[PDB]
DNA sequence: TTTTTTTTTTTTTTTTTTTTTTTTTTTTTTTTTTTTTTTTTTTTTTTTT
């Protein structure tokens, strides 16, 4: 063969159409400010939503997604050609421009157990965890060939044949001259892409409770490569395709199917924020509005269902917030992020609060006593039974770097278990080696416990040492340390049930009118779109919530987009507030700072210096001040006089 | 596009007049001192900085790093063709390969006939007669990169990556060019080799045997063939590279030549080297296309922080009568106080001398555990002491525990077969192994550092394995003593709650309690909110050391072995039968044997060390007995 | 690593019945190049 | 310059050979991969005086 084609019908008016709609220019602007986005970033990927699509061509938006091939090849020559007109140099770096999809694809929207051979050939939306990746390879796409005997260079040609035909000629690597001078390829000058595959399973919490897990292979191709990695829970936007067997006389009808990525983004939509203008500058105003009691007014809106646990619920707003962490120049570190225990007597809302860190913190993972053993709670060495080679396993402190691991039932663990989480409760890391491996995992989490005392109710007669059945170097770990007892004096028990009976009398605005909670079955969430990996007034509006109109919480939304922002900031130590810290340490450390009949629940240690720091951190940070001032300090200091100390009845 | 031609008459003039004034301002042609060296054979690597180059042509620079191994061999072909002349004498034919080469060349030169035109496969080819290595050492223009961001776009480019050496296997023969003979035709065959495997020739091409029509069968043969140094080693990331929710990722570097026994696993190394594919043939492949793997060929080999391989100031401080306390302070100065723990990880630093007397060896190690109190700078000193030990490896609880502490048998990858390959205390061996949370270690680990600590040997005798390791590691302990705190209505090896014997294997058990004190309390939380507020410790009469001078300093007052003079026997014997005394009437004392005056024998023998003398004085005998004496003060 | 080729490379005979065909070249050659004609006087 | 026999000589074929071209064409082993056991090395819940 050999054959051109002089201008196909379809390929024209299909980039046509394509070129018309990332050319935004008499419309809102959306695609042509995104393609100046990838060239300023330096990238050749642009991620299209096909909503958009939908809303300005359906018979694009239908003919792409079921005939993904060819309409993936028409809009990213589409998208060269607009690069071109934007910038011809950046166009020029680049060989080809990618078009990842985003968005919401009906039908198409599957599971590793749903992708049946019906979808072959369009573009799908699969979600799941991935259980293996490969190594990165490089694949040769264009080999450059020296001969030294008659000086001249050769280029070959590789053609991405991976899910089309592919026959020999199409694959040997020139290894001589026409007259039989070898060549020396030159590695420099060739041009590789890297190639990756992995398995994305149906995620075990969605799969049906009985039966094995459906898996699919996918391939990712450069940029795409080490987006996932073993663990991940992912969507994955791509084609579905048959791959070919191998050259024989004999075929079985039977082929091994792909999915080929054309993005891969992270489950963690909760790991990735978007502030616009009026976000940032609504932050801002927030801050400098009431920068003296803002931190009491976002602490008050951390867990609106529970009411009380003034103090717990400000702790786990610093522990959100965290502290600075030292890195000292000779290599040293001192950690920034703060321990959380709370013990107390059963039914207080511990696990409740638990439950919201998880919900509302990103990279939390959750955990229970007798639930994570041993290796699955740090990282684990096994052998890759492949190669043979030693490799790592991450566990949740590992997974929950830079995040918080809230372990339920903290004193139901094996004391084997609470003496591994010694190091990254200290530390920030694991520590762990068999003879052909050893690494040293970055586990920079912070924890939030929720345990029972001893005899599952909390003796007000007895010490809190004895109560909690923690030893001294455990304690220690945690900075913070709250005793949440069940005192059932009746005007508190009035409160209680009041705010209970009005969480309960709820019912969601216009969404529901008297109706029950959707199960959720497995064809109704792939239904619609996953909220996982999904795509702000500051205040919330009242109704029964709350009784009265006499106090202003704060919006979730908001609250998430100011605790990232506030996150970043580093306050600094101001020689006031190390004065005044170090001398209400060394007043706490003494006998004075507890009368009798009052018991420590917590050893004061250097931690304790280092805890009072943290904390004066954090709430410089809810401020957005960029220094720690006395004000920080004293609420720090207020806390841990709070936390470290227990009356004892008789 | 570029013409060779011209380049290598580039990188010829480079070498022949690039100089600078490298020995004391003095012009002396870098590479042309280095060309004679080579021609003598008295070298067999040379290292071509890339700075050098840059210096008079930087382009030149960078094409050699944007095709690395055309460049590898335009340098080694100029070398080639440089060395004839830079020949002042007759190399003495140090070895066997020079004896063929030079058999080789007589009778290339003997049935010459220059005129004639011979065929381009009847020469010998050019990396069967070199017997030098050419290197580069990337430019420092060139960043470091990390192994994860070393990617197909790197393919055939000079890089730089750190990381840590997790395995690297043995120096084996890596056949370069193979040579055949012929049982007809007295010439000789070679094929040079690229792939990793090779399929063995069988007719010989030879002349002769092609007018003859022969049989020519040829025969491999090690002799005349030509090998390489060979060895393969992973690399991992640092730590401090890892992305947030990862494990560190691994290169396979190739290392081979001259480059070889350089890295040992766990070192700390910046390695140069070009990135290249390997092709995957074979594997019935998922994917239609040239899938390869990748490796980093090495180049240059750098052991770094910990792992790096003076001034008459320099001299004067460690003359100055204070050096000793100095370089104590030094240790970790962001942790207040613990001064004399700081001098008694000092001394486990530098070590005592090693004995072997009529076949009976007494190790000159000192170990050291530290049974404190909950949040008294153990794990950080610990950690602190790992940083700065040139061997040292760090374990913390149950995390490296069995085969991660001694050896196991793993598949090799290289050949394929089951290779032994240590845990932390052969990683430690003649270095530190730090034992964070020592009270919590499983106790087989804990029968392990029994032998460790006495015997220096690990022996182990399971199914796969029946050996035993060298493990001459001085072991830094760190424990609570028995529920967290320290409770003095209970005695000592009742909050210490170690055996007897483990407990005399340590040469001292130092006690930290954290006694509340409003002044000290003041004093260190001053220190602490200092160190909080500038990420450094504050300023004090003299600043503390950096680590490499510390490094260098330790080192120098390793090699350095005093001995125990007579006249001190007598004392040194009164001291030991004393504190043996003490242990026996006391109620509240610890087990007491001939290991304590081992123990104040070797602490002597380190601060003599110190004090880079070659004979123990009553001083250093004196400082050790104090030292033993304020390991168990704080129980006062 | 594994794409190139290089070829196969030989020496010369390093020296060492019914003479073979390489012999018989050679006497052939000695043969063109040393036959000669003439007398003494011519 | 009317009649008249050899002479070719262009046109039908036919032979006919020599040479180049054309036409035809599954089975059988091997090997990787996956999924199983199985001895051994730990290691995690069992109890006492
Ligand atoms: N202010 C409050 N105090 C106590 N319980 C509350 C409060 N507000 C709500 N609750 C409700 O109490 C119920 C039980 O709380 P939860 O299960 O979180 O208790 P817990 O402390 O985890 O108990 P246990 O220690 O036994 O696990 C929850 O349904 C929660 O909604
Ligand atoms: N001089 C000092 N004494 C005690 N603690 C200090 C000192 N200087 C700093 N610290 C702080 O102590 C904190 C660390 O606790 P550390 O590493 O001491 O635990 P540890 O000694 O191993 O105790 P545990 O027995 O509980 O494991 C560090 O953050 C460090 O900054
Ligand atoms: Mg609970
Ligand atoms: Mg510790
Ligand atoms: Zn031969």
């Amino acid at each position: 063969a050999g054959t051109v084609v002089l201008d196909d019908v379809e390929l024209r008016e299909a980039q046509r159409d394509y070129l018309d709609f990332l050319d935004d220019e008499e419309d809102q602007g959306i695609y042509q400010s995104k393609v100046r986005e990838l060239i300023s970033d330096n990238q050749y990927r642009l991620i299209v939503n096909v909503n958009d699509l939908r809303r300005k061509n359906e018979k694009r938006a239908n003919r792409l997604l079921n005939n993904a091939f060819e309409e993936l090849v028409a809009f990213q020559r589409a998208l060269k050609d607009f690069v071109a007109s934007i910038d011809a140099t950046y166009a020029k770096q680049y060989e080809e421009f990618y078009v990842g999809l985003e968005g919401s694809f009906g039908s198409k929207h599957v599971s590793p157990r749903t992708l049946t051979s019906c979808f072959l050939s369009c573009v799908v939306c699969v979600e799941g965890i991935v259980t293996k990746c490969s190594l990165v390879r490089p694949k040769v796409v264009r080999s450059v060939h020296y001969c030294p005997a008659t000086k001249k260079t050769i280029e070959r040609r590789y053609s991405d044949l991976t899910t089309l035909v592919a026959f020999p000629s199409s694959s040997v690597y020139p290894t001589k001259d026409e007259e039989n001078n070898p060549l020396e390829t030159e590695y420099g000058l060739s041009v590789y892409k890297d190639h990756q595959t992995i398995t994305i399973q149906e995620m075990p919490e969605k799969a049906p409770a009985g039966q094995l897990p459906r898996s699919v292979d996918v391939i990712l191709d450069d940029d795409l490569v080490d987006k996932a990695k073993p663990g991940d829970r992912v969507q994955v936007v791509g084609t579905y395709r048959c791959l070919p067997g191998k050259k024989g006389g004999y075929t079985s009808g039977t082929f091994r199917t792909v999915l080929i990525a054309c993005n891969v983004k992270q489950m963690s939509k909760d790991a990735q924020p978007s502030f616009s203008a009026e976000d940032i500058a609504k932050i801002k105003k927030f801050s400098k509005t009431r920068s003296k009691d803002i931190f009491d007014q976002l602490a008050k809106s951390l867990a609106p269902s529970i009411h009380g646990h003034d103090y717990v619920k400000k702790a786990i707003l610093c522990l959100l917030l965290g502290g600075v962490e030292r890195d000292l120049e000779n290599g040293s570190h001192i950690r920034g992020d703060i321990n959380i225990l709370l013990i107390g007597d059963p039914s207080v809302a511990k696990s409740q609060l638990l439950r919201y860190v998880l919900c509302t913190a990103p990279r939390a993972i959750p955990t229970t006593g007798r639930g994570s053993s041993g290796v699955g709670l740090t990282a684990a060495v096994t052998t890759d039974q492949e190669t043979g080679e030693r490799r790592l396993e991450a566990g949740a402190m590992v997974l929950a770097d830079r995040g918080v691991v809230c372990i339920d039932e903290f004193d139901k663990m094996s004391d084997m278990d609470r003496t591994a989480i010694h190091e990254v409760m200290e530390q920030g890391r694991v520590t762990i080696a068999k003879a052909g491996i050893h690494a040293r995992l970055n586990a920079r989490c912070s924890v939030l416990a929720a345990a029972n005392p001893v005899y599952g109710r909390y003796d007000q007669y007895k010490t809190p040492m004895e109560n909690i059945g923690l030893q001294d170097s455990l304690l220690s770990r945690f900075d913070l340390l709250f005793i949440m007892l069940d005192q059932m004096d009746p005007e508190q028990d009035r409160e209680i049930s009041d705010h209970v009976l009005r969480m309960h009398r709820y019912r969601a605005p216009g969404e529901q009118d008297g109706d029950a909670m959707p199960l959720g079955s497995a064809v109704d969430i792939l239904a619609t779109d996953d909220p996982n990996f999904s795509q702000y007034e500051k205040h919330d509006n009242l109704l029964h919530g709350t009784k009265k109109k006499k106090e202003k919480m704060v919006s979730a939304a908001f609250m998430k987009k100011y605790i990232h922002v506030a996150k970043i900031i580093k306050p600094v130590l101001t020689q006031e507030s190390a004065t005044y810290i170090a001398e209400e340490y060394s007043r706490l450390r003494s006998q004075d700072s507890m009368s009798s009949d009052t018991a420590r629940t917590s050893p004061v240690t250097a931690r304790t210096l280092e805890t009072l720091i943290r904390l004066a951190t954090a709430h410089a940070k809810a401020r957005m001040s960029k220094t720690v001032d006395l004000q920080d300090a004293e609420e720090a200091v207020e806390l841990v006089q709070y936390a470290y100390f227990k009356k004892v009845l008789e | 596009l570029k013409d060779y031609a011209l380049e290598k008459e580039k990188v010829k003039k480079f070498l022949q007049e690039f100089y600078q004034d490298d020995e004391l301002g003095k012009k002396q042609f870098k590479y042309g001192n280095q060309l004679v060296r080579l021609a003598h054979r008295e070298q067999v690597a040379l290292y071509v900085d890339l700075d050098d180059v840059a210096e008079d042509d930087p382009e030149l620079v960078d094409s050699i790093c944007e095709n690395a191994r055309r460049y590898a061999k335009l340098f080694a072909d100029a070398v080639q063709e440089l060395l004839p002349q830079y020949k002042e004498r007759e190399v003495v034919n140090k070895d066997v390969l020079d004896v063929y080469i030079e058999h080789r060349l007589m009778m290339e030169q003997r049935s010459r006939d220059p005129g004639m035109v011979r065929s381009p496969q009847n020469q010998y080819p050019a990396e069967l007669m070199r017997r030098f290595e050419l290197y580069f050492q990337g430019p420092s223009s060139n960043k470091p990169r990390v192994i994860r961001e070393v990617r197909a776009d790197s393919v055939g480019k000079l890089v730089t990556v750190r990381g840590i050496v997790t395995r690297v296997s043995e120096v084996k023969p890596k056949m370069v060019v193979a040579t055949y003979t012929c049982d007809q035709c007295g010439a000789e065959t070679y094929q040079p080799i690229q792939s990793p495997t090779f399929m063995p020739l069988i007719m010989c091409p030879s002349q002769e045997c092609q007018t003859n029509r022969s049989g020519g069968r040829l025969y491999l043969q090690t002799r005349g063939s030509r090998f390489i140094k060979f060895q393969e080693m992973k690399m991992q990331e640092h730590s401090d590279q890892v992305p947030v929710g990862n494990i560190p990722r691994s290169i396979t570097v190739l290392v081979e030549g001259e480059n070889t026994r350089i890295a040992q696993p766990g070192d700390h190394v910046s390695v140069t080297g070009i990135f290249l594919p390997i092709l995957r043939t074979g594997f019935r492949q998922v994917v239609q296309g040239l899938l390869s793997e990748t490796y980093l060929e090495a180049h240059r080999i750098v052991k770094m922080n910990k792992s790096e391989d003076l001034t008459r100031e320099e001299l004067r401080q460690i003359a100055e009568e204070d050096f000793y306390e100095k370089l104590a302070a030094s240790i970790a100065p962001e942790i207040y106080g613990h001064e004399d723990v700081k001098k008694a990880l000092l001394l486990l630093l530098v070590g005592g001398v090693d004995q072997s007397p009529r076949g009976m060896k007494i190790r000159g190690n000192i170990n050291i555990c530290l049974m404190g109190d909950p949040g008294v700078a153990k794990s950080q000193l610990l950690s602190y002491i790992d940083r700065l030990a040139p061997r040292s490896q760090y374990t913390t609880g149950r995390g490296s525990s069995g085969v991660g502490l001694t050896a196991a048998v793993l598949r090799d990858s290289v050949s394929g077969e089951l290779t032994l390959e240590g845990g932390a205390l052969v990683l430690a061996d003649q270095g530190v192994c730090c034992i964070d949370e020592f009270d919590k270690m499983a106790e087989a680990d804990r029968t392990a550092i029994h032998e460790v600590m006495e015997q220096q040997t690990i022996s182990i005798a399971k199914a796969g394995i029946l050996t035993t390791l060298n493990a001459r590691c001085s072991i830094l302990a760190a424990a609570n003593p028995a529920y967290g705190r320290y409770n003095p209505r209970r005695s000592l090896e009742q909050n210490i709650q170690l055996p007897a014997a483990l407990l005399s294997r340590f040469d001292l058990l130092w006690l930290i309690q954290d006694r509340p004190d409003r002044d000290n309390d003041l004093r260190l939380a001053q220190h602490i909110t200092y160190v909080h507020q500038h990420s450094r410790q504050p300023p004090s009469q003299f600043e503390p050391l950096d680590m490499k001078l510390m490094r260098r300093y330790i080192a120098m007052c390793r090699e350095k072995q005093p001995m125990v003079p007579e006249s001190l026997a007598d004392y040194i014997t009164a001291a030991y039968v004393e504190m043996r005394r003490e242990a026996w009437a006391s109620k509240d004392a610890t087990y007491t044997s001939a290991r304590t005056l081992l123990a104040i024998l070797r602490l002597s023998t380190a601060l003599a060390r110190l004090r880079m003398v070659d004979v123990v004085e009553k001083e250093d005998v004196n400082e050790a007995i104090r030292l033993m004496e304020m390991s168990k003060d704080s129980l006062l | 690593s594994g794409f190139d080729d290089p070829g196969i490379f030989y020496s010369d005979s390093f020296g060492g019945g019914q003479a073979r065909k390489s012999q018989l070249q050679r006497r052939f050659k000695e043969f063109l190049r040393q036959y000669r004609v003439g007398t003494d006087r011519t």
